[PDB]
């Protein structure tokens, strides 16, 4: 699972050089999820007598 | 501005943007009376009729 995307700034238009000041396009984190599995069970038995 | 921020160093003075002529506006009005009646033609300054 990836981040969201994104919140980009407005470049205010009175310098120039690069010089952009972009607020850093920061990559976040991917990320996983752990899918957790459980066992279920029964028994039964009989008898000769039944 | 558009001395601000010199790109390198040369830069042009104010007015140097080319702009579109035409002439145009976003509403007028409604108008109908100037075509519903009927129009009677006149020569003179007054007509009767009994």
């Amino acid at each position: 699972v990836e981040p969201d995307a994104g919140k980009a700034t407005w470049v205010a238009a009175s310098t120039y050089g690069t010089d952009t000041t972009t607020g850093e396009e920061v990559k976040g984190a991917l990320k996983e999820i752990h899918f957790s599995t459980y066992k279920l069970a029964a028994k039964s038995f009989i008898t000769d007598e039944t | 501005a558009v001395n601000q921020s010199s790109s390198v160093e040369v830069s042009s003075e104010s007015y140097e943007t080319i702009f579109s002529q035409r002439i145009i506006r976003d509403l007028q009005k409604e108008l109908v009376v100037g075509a519903l009646f009927e129009e009677l033609p006149m020569s003179s300054k007054i007509l009767t009729m009994l």
